[PDB]
């Protein structure tokens, strides 16, 4: 079977720079390398067929060269709305169409700090007999960001999740959202409810909390 | 101004089978050949297999050969992927693709916007929306929870507040089944006068509901 | 009139491997929707042409090649491959523009008591080059002194024999291939779809 | 008149590289099927790559990436290089032609070579007699050398009835360590001289010593 | 991708008895692709039978081979001493395989071992090391123990022992155990001596020496 193997797998460039991205095939696949954008939650989209041929509304800061085993992709310009992951796909093995492993293009922009927010677990929940505490990241850069639960000034771990939203394709920003589960009679046991916050736009660690009841 | 419009995902028992359809719109369906294209949950694509113009001529990926079926009606315009014994690694999202015929090979010129198909002997559930009431702008949100499986669509407004929302994307939790947060950030102003209401559709188990986000 | 393909599939008897078969097709309208749903095939592979396009395309002539090998050596008749059928009895192209066919056949080409008609090319002192065929017969010398075609130490016949039985494992049983070649020429084509 | 003798084996550090020779007389190297298969101390044969007389390469998954194996049709020789060796590498390596396959079995042999893989250093050996006192025992001390082997003949050849020559023993020290001994009639013991004769061929340590009675 | 087994893993047959050798595979394979190689220790294999049942040149007409499918069999008509060895089946699929080879042991009636003591040379002493050196030669069957005892103390964790495999004439074993001090622990004594028991002794047998005479 015929591998493709894209490098890199993961690059950051900032908005307006060049970016190339390279596709190698176990053998020989003459020009029969295709190039696919596939944005979060949706769809992949034909940019390239044929090494260097431009798909039929496709922006012109897309192009393609290569043959043999050596193929690469690049984007002249790159705008906001390019974060995505393209991948290149041989078709001289008609029978036996593989795709490359991916390459995940992030945008690189300035630091943004965070504004944190801090939600107590609803009445509606507490009457089912559960309890979420759910704080939220909103608009930063870069993605690494920390985030700590402290109960009665207690750390909390074991009893969360986060989940991060991609990149924004207007701003370039990410949003953080742990949700702090646990039970009820849990909940009532202690009193503050605290969530600390760790990244590289804030010269301090800020930390937004609540008082159960208050 | 080409459309595949896809549709059969849901839930399904290991072993048992399911049929997905997809539905070809403006551009001359009975002469081009089609293809089905799947992606695994965080994984890449994997191409499953073509059935020519005609509908004679049928080839499948060794990962699912004598054990899915492709076919297609040209009166009705509608490609299908007959999905029989199914293993759980046959979970992922399902894409239609019309080849472009602008090469001697083949390639994937359009896509259908995929349909999500969960192989997994555990039941659907429904969720619970508990309101994120806030407290310089504020912030108001739904959490979905306890809802089994993937995916949920959530909106505001049916689809009349788009600029501010942000929809996170689930979680497992150790109970199997997932939650899901949506938020919005509104100016504090308009707090007790502006009306707040998120829409919560699942599919797996057919159920929705609206409700209302208060300070 | 159709072009002439199962006078290549559905032959009685299939060639060896080192003197394989080829069937020149030209002048005529090929039809290959009913030939890829006629047998069952147990691999079906095309490299530089979709076997659907087929039936859009022209060429100056067609070619068919046929023979019958290992089932643990199909793996070898394709584009950059490597070993003893590839180098020494079947080799295609790197950049091959074409179909690879084959099926079992158990059931046709394997004796009880062993099917000692087909054979392959097991010494040679070069690999072939693309599409070539060698029938010779002559003793090997893999030593310093010459053989003077005597078999004997270092020299040794150059073609091996399969004795295909149908208890074997598949990948010992007999498979017949087809390799459809597609030759595009500067001339007047003779074979449409 | 048929031969294949092989050199290049020795002590090699992780990670370090390695080439074996097979010097052939009788039969020519280039118009072969030449193979190497491999045998780990106390374990078994592993055939490890192929070099067909057309030039096409083939190698064993457990060595495919580190190891390439090679011809000079001048020298009527056979390489191997071995690249990125491990604890595993460590084995007697034997050149053979053929394949294994019908009308190409691996015929003839090697006598091998070893080679260890080990972060230690090469040793010499030291050599002391064993004294004798109806039949007598004398034999050779060969002691703390590194890596093995060391090979022990009598008289050069010309004794070999009765010789033990027992299997080296790794002492607490890092060192090997045998001996080789032989049998004689009492009353020989003033009239023959008994020369032991230890090659240590890691490091090309010849040694020859006269065992006589004390 | 056809995987072959042999058994049993050792043989122990009287010499002039009939060895049969096992070589199972999990699919039919055809008998043109086996092959048996033999190994004597220390020593290249070498090829004994190929396709499953013909003789290669030079090989005794006491070796042969047959069977097909999923069993294949080596055969070793009147068992002599010189043939013990390990002994490989090899067969080709897309890859040369082997199998997992068959030691051959030959058994032989008890023999009780001839003992031998060697003082350290005094080259060696010169170095500041002293090596005495027990010999076992020519017992069967392999179980022996040996005792150091130094001025009739037990002498444990100072000795190592090696034996050669079973002789290719006499199907005896040999063994050598030395004892290691250094110079100055050795001339704190007077008496070096290895006790020897064995099957064939009715009485163990010691082998003594004085440091100086
Ligand atoms: C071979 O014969 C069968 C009938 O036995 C027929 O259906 C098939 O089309 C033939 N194959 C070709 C390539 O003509």
């Amino acid at each position: 079977d015929i591998q493709m193997t894209q490098s890199p797998s993961s690059l950051s460039a900032s908005v307006g720079d060049r970016v190339t991205i390279t596709c190698r095939a176990s053998q020989s696949i003459s020009s029969y390398l295709n190039w696919y954008q596939q944005k979060p939650g949706k769809a992949p989209k034909l940019l390239i067929y044929a090494a260097s041929s431009l798909q039929s509304g496709v922006p012109s800061r897309f192009s393609g060269s290569g043959s043999g085993t050596d193929f690469t992709l690049t984007i002249s310009s790159l705008q906001p709305e390019d974060f995505a992951t393209y991948y290149c796909q041989q078709s001289y093995s008609t029978l036996a169409l593989t795709f490359g492993g991916g390459t995940k293009v992030e945008i690189k922009r300035t630091v943004a700090a965070p504004s944190v927010f801090i939600f107590p677990p609803s009445d509606e929940q507490l009457k089912s007999g559960t309890a979420s505490v759910v704080c939220l990241l909103n608009n930063f850069y870069p993605r690494e960001a920390k985030v700590q639960w402290k109960v009665d000034n207690a750390l909390q771990s074991g009893n969360s999740q986060e989940s991060v939203t991609e990149q924004d394709s207007k701003d370039s920003t990410y949003s953080l959202s742990s949700t702090l589960t646990l039970s009820k009679a849990d909940y009532e046991k202690h009193k503050v409810y605290a969530c600390e916050v760790t990244h590289q736009g804030l010269s301090s660690p800020v930390t937004k909390s609540f008082n159960r009841g208050e | 101004e080409v459309q595949l419009v896809e549709s059969g995902g849901g839930v399904v028992q290991p072993g048992r089978s399911l049929r997905l359809s997809c539905a070809a719109s403006a551009f001359t369906f009975s002469s081009y050949d089609m293809h089905w294209v799947r992606q695994a949950p965080g994984k890449g694509l994997e191409w499953v297999a073509v059935i020519s113009y005609d509908g004679s001529n049928k080839y499948y990926a060794d990962s699912v050969k004598g054990r899915f079926t492709i076919s297609r009606d040209n009166s009705k315009n509608t490609l299908y992927l007959q999905m029989n014994s199914l293993r759980a690694e046959d979970t992922a999202v399902y894409y239609c693709a019309k080849d472009g015929g602008k090469l001697w090979v083949y390639y994937f010129d359009y896509w259908g916007q995929g349909t999500l198909v969960t192989v997994s002997s555990a039941s659907t559930k429904g969720p619970s929306v508990f309101p994120l009431a806030p407290s310089g702008t504020a912030a108001l949100g739904c959490l979905v929870k306890d809802y089994f499986p993937e995916p949920v669509t959530v909106s505001w407004n049916s689809g009349a507040l788009t600029s501010g929302v942000h929809t996170f994307p689930a979680v497992l939790q150790s109970s199997g089944l997932y939650s899901l947060s949506s938020v919005v950030t509104v100016p504090s102003s308009s707090l007790g006068t502006q009306t707040y209401i998120c829409n919560v559709n699942h599919k797996p188990s057919n159920t929705k509901v609206d409700k209302r986000v208060e300070p | 009139n159709l072009c002439p393909f199962g006078e290549v599939f559905n032959a009685t008897r299939f060639a060896s491997v080192y003197a394989w078969n080829r069937k020149r097709i030209s002048n005529c309208v090929a039809d290959y929707s009913v030939l890829y749903n006629s047998a069952s095939f147990s691999t079906f592979k095309c490299y530089g042409v979709s076997p659907t396009k087929l039936n859009d395309l022209c060429f100056t002539n067609v070619y068919a090649d046929s023979f019958v090998i290992r089932g643990d050596e199909v793996r070898q008749i394709a584009p950059g491959q490597t070993g003893n059928i590839a180098d020494y009895n079947y080799k295609l192209p790197d950049d091959f523009t074409g179909c690879v066919i084959a099926w079992n056949s158990n059931n046709l080409d394997s004796k009880v008591g062993g099917n000692y008609n087909y054979l392959y090319r097991l010494f040679r002192k070069s690999n072939l080059k693309p599409f070539e065929r060698d029938i010779s017969t002559e003793i090997y010398q893999a030593g310093s002194t010459p053989c003077n075609g005597v078999k004997g130490f270092n020299c040794y016949f150059p073609l091996q024999s399969y004795g295909f039985q149908p208890t074997y494992g598949v990948g010992y049983q007999p498979y017949r291939v087809v390799v459809l070649s597609f030759e595009l020429l500067h001339a007047p084509a003779t074979v449409c779809g």
